[PDB]
């Protein structure tokens, strides 16, 4: 129940409360294990624990899989240190250790109560008679599987190996799973949900992509006059809640050329907000003392350029815009990251628009060169184009191409504030496109 | 949690016409397919038809001289168009909705499909 | 075990059609046989029932549109309506409440058995 | 799973296996718990057994309810001997061991794993507030009914609390319900199933009727030319199956009036054929004389008359009981062991209304004190048309029973000489 819950994470984790009501309910639906459960947050969120609560939970030895073997590494020992029971069966384990790991699994009651195994493990025909002996005698309680993304080769990553954990998946199916993603847009939530042969009532937890203390608007460099006057204009307004409050937070600019960052600092320096290129042409040194001089608020904006992270910043100008939609929403999340309000801003044009596509149309030939892949990154870079060129609700879009529920900001969000603004500035473009 | 009903079920004279439609009830974000399935009394069920996002239609050559089923992911519908109508096609429609995917705003979901009532059909 | 139902059809008004629900397997006695409308977007309810023993239960418009006759002898109901109208169509289903059903072994089970549906309309 | 079923047998039952395979299968379905289970067995065949193994494998409390404390005091002595700990709330209980059994009951994962309640005290105040705490804490298991039939006013017995017994089932819902019970009419099935709200699905496990070692058959009085000669028959050819097996078994010879079974008695030591009154007219002592006689081979049938051996022979019924249930309890006194046996009814215009006046009148006599005089009036018409009907003799019985109608390819009078029973129905027929 509830209480068993919440004293299991309070003897592992420390959490006096959890971090968010979706995982309330996705730990909730997975200690039931009435059927799979789809749970899906954001790095950082404790999704971990939404699997490793349960797995405790039920006496069952629950297995789990992740592809890195430094990420197996890092989970194992963050368990270890906070006593829970775990063990990898990776083939870094000495042959002693090996065979010690393959008997304490394949004998009855077995020590571990949460196993990882890294997705070729299973498929070594050494653990094949362990996992037949476990289905037999109903040892695997839960049966989650880290990084479901990687199943989907639209995903950012992607793993062969993951075909041959649906098989797994198709073995133990009194067992129910749990399906961890860190981004899954819904083909790839689809996707994961088909390649894994997850029993078909599940459960999806996923966390809405709105943003209440966010705000979102897209900008048309052809239809302003002075871009950098109005760059500026943002930047001032951004800086400075009220008056009292005076200067706050910081900011960050992107870009794609090294030369392009260090002219919009350049720019910005001579307007006279303090900006530091941050490029990657800028010696490693020079990069961090630029990035941790924008931490603090002597650099109201200092450019970002390829990477910064901060805990609070106003906003994210793009001036060029991004690869991939979901990159872009990446890029912008650790803008007013903290709880109070921030404002994103994008600068789109026709000509960057096009110079990126032609990019990332040279970068998908030379990667079939060497062609899913290259689609599901052409088919973001639409995504994006079309989030900068929809005349409707920002946040609206953005949960359409994450596949999130749709949003209800009656306040923060440009299309739904001043609709009538919004079909001006698409009538401009039109008319100037 | 989704609930599907059908419309525009009636029997009618050989070569007669008419339309199922099939349509569903909450907030769904898509579904992966919406197959229609044809069981009688007696009679086992069969796949007949079916429609998937992006307009890709499946179907059976008997069943395509018979009918012809096509779907709207926006208005999330899908309406089997009866034409030729004749008697041999006399079992109850199923509307199966394949691969709903549903949201809140507090994130949970369900992935489980929906089937609906249905319909039959007769002919002189 | 299961129910099956047999002659369904589209009948005009004025015109009376037979309908026939049937068990499968080998069940001892039943309880009742009761039968339950249904429509689009509607519940099933409950309509009319027949009890062994000559005992029969309607309602008002049920009794004024069909009458009904169970047996589980023969292990089968049957449902007659007479005067038909378009007011009156709806797919039905069989409730076959309390079939107590055995084998030699002693197996039995005592759970009601729905069947499929049977649909009528009439002009 | 079934090696814990046999582990607790071995443990609390010292039993390899389960006596009878429904036995083994109603345990079974009691222990996986998906839903009800009616179950209907004869004395001693181990239904208590059957739901005292998936209480102790329950990790939750059972509650069982049985009509009379003195069962109650009985399965409890019972499990005391036995490794499952039991308990019982009897109001005769000393103040002290109530309290005891309340807090016992009151704490958290009580000790106890089956607990025993007579209706009366489950129906009562005092017991409300602590299932009113098991319900909250979910800790109870199942709710085995014994003796369910008495819920039924069609029944054997009857009794008034069992109307309240199925609201308190009806309490409690997620705990499934093992209603049992010693003889289970399809009619007093049905009823069972609704007074004490069980879910619509329930596994039944009835014992069959038919037994392969056992026959059955009725001779018309009018019908035979002598009775006497019959029954001397009978009884001579079912002492011995073969010629060099010679007398073996034993005998009993049934009637309503102990005057009239002395006077057969005494007809059949004219006869030749030794046998006892044993009737009430006849003094206690001479009773248990003739009865231990009886059990010997001494006497090779003798008269039971209203009294009742580990292996008899035969049953002769020279008047047809007064129910049919009777009728079949005393046919069971036959052929208990495993060699073949065979039962005889004497049935006749003159007994046939012997009987219906007996019935009669003690119906009126339960009257002056309806669904239980009506349950007796229907039982002895059911027997009246076993004597009378036309077909095979245990499908009448299983149907009186309502359980499974019997495959007796052999040893079923009818399926013998189908035609031979034609024939005598038609010689009564004519005769009446
Ligand atoms: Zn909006
Ligand atoms: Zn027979």
């Amino acid at each position: 129940p509830e209480r068993r819950v919440r004293s299991t994470l309070k003897k592992v984790f420390g959490f006096d409360s959890f971090k968010t009501p979706l995982q309330e309910s996705a730990t909730m639906a997975v200690v039931k294990g009435n059927k799979d459960v789809f749970v899906c947050m954001p790095t950082g969120a404790g999704k971990s624990l939404c699997y490793q609560l349960p797995a405790l939970l039920a006496k069952g030895i629950t297995i789990v899989v992740s592809p890195l073997i430094a990420l197996i590494q890092d989970q194992v020992d963050h368990l270890l240190t906070l006593k829970v029971r775990v063990s990898s069966l990776n083939s870094k384990l000495s042959a002693q250790e090996r065979k010690e790991l393959l008997a304490d699994l394949e004998r009855e009651k077995p020590q571990t109560k949460i196993l990882y195994i890294t997705p070729e493990m299973a498929a070594s025909s050494s653990f094949q008679p362990t996992l037949n002996s476990l289905v037999s005698r109903h040892l695997l309680s839960y049966l989650v599987v880290d990084e479901a993304h990687c199943v989907s080769q639209w995903g950012h990553d992607f793993r062969p190996d993951y075909l041959r954990l649906g098989a797994l998946r198709s073995r133990l199916g009194h067992a129910p799973c749990v399906a961890l993603t860190a981004t899954a847009t819904p083909q790839v939530q689809e996707d994961v949900f088909a390649a894994l042969h997850l029993k078909k009532p599940v459960a999806i937890f996923k966390t809405p992509c709105f943003r209440a203390n966010l705000f979102y608007d897209v900008q048309f460099k052809e239809l302003i006059s002075d871009p950098y006057g109005n760059l500026k204009d943002f930047c001032l307004k951004a800086l400075g809640q009220e008056a009292d409050k005076g200067l706050s937070g910081c900011g960050i600019v992107y870009c794609r050329t090294r030369e392009a960052c260090e002219q919009l600092a350049i720019e910005l320096s001579c307007r006279g907000v303090n900006a530091k290129a941050y490029h990657a042409g800028l010696k490693a040194s020079e990069r961090t003392l630029v990035q941790n001089d924008w931490m603090e608020e002597k650099v109201p904006v200092i450019v970002a350029t390829i990477s910064f992270d901060k805990a609070n910043v106003r906003f994210v100008a793009h001036w060029n815009i991004a690869k991939s939609m979901a990159g872009y929403y990446q890029e912008s999340g650790r803008a007013g990251r903290d709880g109070k309000p921030s404002w994103c801003r994008l600068y789109y044009s026709r000509n960057d628009r096009d110079q990126v596509s032609f990019l990332i149309r040279k970068e998908v030939a030379k990667l079939q060169e060497k062609k899913a892949s290259d689609k599901a990154t052409i088919m973001a870079f639409d995504a994006l184009v079309t989030f900068c060129e929809e005349l409707g609700c920002r946040h609206a879009a953005i949960a359409k191409y994450f596949g999130d529920a749709l949003p209800a900001c009656a306040k923060g969000c440009d299309h739904c504030q001043n609709p009538t603004a919004v079909r001006r500035r698409l009538e401009a473009l039109e008319r100037s496109s | 949690q989704v609930q599907l009903v059908e419309n525009g079920g009636g029997c009618v004279k050989a070569g007669g016409s008419l339309r199922l439609s099939c349509a569903a009830s909450g907030s769904i974000f898509s579904i992966n397919r919406m197959t229609w399935y044809r069981q009688a009394p007696g009679k086992e069920r069969e796949w007949v038809a079916a429609i998937t996002s992006g307009g890709s239609t499946n179907y059976a050559d008997s069943v395509k001289g018979r009918f012809t089923i096509s779907r709207d992911n926006a208005e999330n519908t899908v309406y089997l168009q009866m034409n030729s109508l004749k008697p041999e096609d006399t079992a109850v429609y199923y509307c199966e909705a394949y691969g709903t995917y549903t949201l809140a705003p507090t994130g949970e979901g369900e992935y489980d499909d929906y089937w609906g009532q249905g319909t039959q059909v007769m002919v002189s």
